């Protein structure tokens, strides 16, 4: 396992789908807040229905 | 512009991501996109011109 | 370059 901060792996996730990773530093706290609401949303999804 | 931005404390390099090999950060090593203002945890140095010894000429 | 090139 080598180090790397997690911005600059989501960068280099946003550059393996052909999006140039700029779109991800201007857009970070955005990004952040898509992927934390939508993981919030999996908790009320599994707890609706067995 | 593709790579990694890494320093010695010292110097500031961009290298190719699975093998340590340093390149001066140069404008074809790099592409622009907008204000220092926007990028979390953005740094200064130099970028060095590629065309400046003939701007030299 | 071309502006470059006005040197
Ligand atoms: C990195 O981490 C430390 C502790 O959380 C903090 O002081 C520093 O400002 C952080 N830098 C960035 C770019 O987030
Ligand atoms: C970069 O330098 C400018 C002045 O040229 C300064 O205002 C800014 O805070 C510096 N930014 C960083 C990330 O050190």
């Amino acid at each position: 396992a080598l180090q790397i901060p997690f911005a600059m792996q989501m960068a280099y996730r946003f550059n393996g789908i052909g999006v140039t990773q700029n779109v991800l530093y201007e857009n970070q706290k955005l990004i952040a807040n898509q992927f934390n609401s939508a993981i919030g949303k999996i908790q009320d999804s599994l707890s609706s229905t067995a | 512009r593709e790579g990694v931005f890494v320093s010695n404390g010292t110097h500031w390099f961009v290298t190719q991501r699975n093998f340590y090999e340093p390149q001066i950060i140069t404008t074809d090593n790099t592409f622009v996109s907008g204000n220092c203002d926007v990028v979390i945890g953005i740094v200064n140095n130099t970028v060095y011109d590629p065309l400046q010894p003939e701007l030299d000429s």
